[PDB]
């Protein structure tokens, strides 16, 4: 369905947003190191 | 939606407060940065807000 | 004259080594920033003109 | 570097499916938001300066 | 260091879940508490000195 | 929630009792600490005070 893509698409939005959130965190991971 | 708007009108206006304490004696360079904090949200108020009248 | 020169290489060697894998991290940090970069926004283009929006 | 050619490869595609903004806007993002600080700290060093 | 780097794994994490204090507030957490012991001494040093 | 409202009010009175007993005599250091501990309590009264309106 187009709504059920729309909810998996934002949801792999989603899943690549936190997956974001850890990768951004990561480069915060070194910066102070 | 129209929550939103309140709830977004209302962090503007508590902006707007820190904006009305930054404002006194002189400390125009906080609010000049302050005061374009508030614009941010307010396109929200202006964006949000026209959008609340069309879908009426 | 042997040994002294060998320390300075395996010192230098062990010194840019460290460094080398240092700046490791620091890229792929840019790399999945980079997956991340477009596959983000490659979601972001299913709705714009002749996509799902026009769909919809 | 390649991957950097990647980052290119994607940077591109995210021009073209999100043009850059026109230096005509930077213009307004840097004169429109002259009157947003002047226009609204006009008010505010004459409202209760 | 591999602990400090999953601290700074998990910090940064902390840091995009709560974003820290950004500089506006410190002069605001350092000003404002200015009146916040001057305005409230200000009555204290007047009321009943 | 109102009870709570109460005892960190009474608790700032108490605080205020303090600070009102660490100004005399010129003992503005221990009253210009003391002061500021109220007004963490103060922001609990307004902060609390204002929901209760709310609630209301």
């Amino acid at each position: 369905a187009p709504e059920d893509l729309l909810e998996r698409l934002l949801g792999e939005m989603e899943l690549e947003l936190i997956e974001l959130r850890r990768a951004l965190a990561q480069t915060i991971a070194t910066f102070k190191s | 939606t129209e929550r939103q708007r309140d709830a977004q009108q209302l962090i503007a206006q508590r902006w707007y407060e820190k904006a009305q304490a930054a404002l006194d004696r002189g400390n125009e360079q906080l609010a000049r940065e302050a005061l374009g904090q508030r614009q941010s949200y307010q396109s929200h108020t202006e964006a949000l807000g026209k959008s609340l009248g069309e879908q009426r | 004259a042997l040994v002294e020169q060998v320390r300075g290489q395996l010192q230098k060697l062990e010194r840019k080594y460290l460094e080398l894998k240092s700046q490791k991290n620091l890229y792929l940090a840019r790399l999945k920033s980079a997956i991340a970069a477009q596959k983000i926004e490659e979601i972001a283009g299913n709705l714009d003109n002749a996509s799902a929006s026009s769909l919809f | 570097e390649r991957i950097e050619t990647k980052i290119l490869e994607l940077e591109a595609e995210r021009e073209l499916l999100n043009p850059p903004p026109s230096p005509l806007d930077k213009k307004f993002e840097q004169w429109e938001e002259q009157q947003a600080v002047e226009a609204t700290l006009a008010a505010m060093k004459a409202r209760r300066s």
